[PDB]
């Protein structure tokens, strides 16, 4: 996926979870959400990007 | 919101107003770049660029 | 009343001031008023505690502490000098550029600053040392930092629309071989320490 | 040949370079040291297109360029200066640290008596002019912010203990003095008419 095309889908993605409520309900910006946990996995070698 | 709504915020002040108030809004969403809207749509319409 | 330091002299050393160094590959007007009235700079200089080194064959001058009294601690305690002192990674950088700047010097000749580098040949060697965080972007994003700390000091142009920089000839005399042996033995003494 | 300028006319000339100002009151023997060597001093400068300006009852030196105006230029370009443009808000407080440096200087004399003023009642009246960032701490922050770029321009002290602060004579010096009360001007204008 081109980045900003995965950030963004999981930004979506995230929303069904703050609809969800048992794990960091965001309410200030799912895309924010998204590049933090996006940031995250990359740290944990899950996701590398070229 | 309406292209006549952003002018006048516009004109009122700043793009610091306008991001302050989709802030306040909701069924909005800024981009100050263009791939990041780009990516936003493409999203909202199941569809690739191409 | 009084006389006038000759204005071209007084525009040519201050410019180089501003600049740090000056080329002949670049301003040659300068460059010559310098190399025609060099001891005029050192006299200039005295009361600043800074000196004048040259390098015709590269064409290069390049403003320098005077080492005479300036704390031992180091040049850089200098009041009137701003910018901070070079660090470790920088510094590891500079080695990498060094190599290639020699390098190309040999295959054109020690002439002038065609010494022309493509940033992604970067990216593999200093991808070593530094590490892959798996992510291109980010570590482009590191590369481009650090050279932009080197422009700081004077050393890199930043990338062109082709994505390649030149080496600023200023880096060899940073890079001769009497500072990579007295960094080098300092750099074993690290090691000891650490180990 | 040449032996060297004196170590202390060259740390007294250092340490206005640095701070582009020297002080007695704070810094009695580089004022001095410059006092009986001006001469020497400016003409050091002469290379350089600079010079002091004095104020020995505020006990303050100042460099200045020493250039004409407008000789070939029309307005003066010196690259060693860059000539910033304070924003707004700094060009504000500038405008009423220097009435109220005028106002101290009727209460105390100029000089001999340096201005001083407690920060709470600036508060009010910036944020007056201003507008609120958001908070009361919040124009505590940014006031702070804009009395360190002042002190780091030289134009005022830390707030201390009581935050009271030392406004800094080069105020009374400043360039364009009437284009900051044309500022004060519109400023307490746009206030009056927008109630």
């Amino acid at each position: 996926i081109p980045l900003e095309e995965a950030i963004q889908s999981l930004s979506s993605i995230l929303i069904e979870h703050v609809s969800q409520e048992q794990y960091d309900i965001n309410q200030d910006n799912p895309f924010l959400q998204a590049s933090r946990e996006l940031r995250e996995w990359i740290k944990r070698r899950l996701i590398v990007e070229r | 919101q309406t292209l006549e709504h952003w002018l006048n915020v516009y004109h009122e002040g700043g793009t610091r107003l306008l991001r302050q108030m989709e802030k306040e809004a909701i069924g909005l969403w800024t981009y100050p770049n263009k791939k990041q809207y780009l990516a936003r749509l493409r999203d909202f319409f199941e569809v690739g660029e191409n | 009343s009084e006389t006038r330091t000759l204005q071209k002299i007084r525009e040519a050393t201050q410019e180089l001031l501003k600049y740090g160094l000056l080329e002949e590959a670049s301003k040659p007007n300068l460059y010559r008023i310098v190399l025609s009235h060099p001891e005029e700079v050192t006299r200039i200089l005295e009361p600043l505690d800074l000196d004048i080194g040259i390098d015709e064959i590269r064409g290069l001058l390049y403003v320098k502490v005077r080492l005479d009294e300036t704390p031992a601690q180091d040049e850089w305690a200098h009041p009137l000098v701003r910018r901070q002192r070079l660090n470790l990674e920088q510094s590891l950088l500079v080695a990498i550029l060094r190599q290639h700047f020699v390098a190309w010097e040999q295959e054109s000749g020690t002439g002038a600053s065609q010494a022309q580098i493509a940033i992604d040949d970067l990216l593999p060697q200093l991808q070593i040392y530094l590490g892959d965080p798996g992510s291109e972007s980010k570590e482009r994003t590191r590369l481009l930092t650090l050279l932009d700390q080197l422009k700081g000091h004077g050393l890199v142009t930043s990338p062109d629309a082709h994505e390649r920089i030149v080496i600023r000839p200023i880096i060899a005399h940073l890079a001769d071989p009497i500072n990579l042996q007295a960094l080098l033995a300092w750099l074993r003494e690290q090691i000891a320490q650490q180990t």
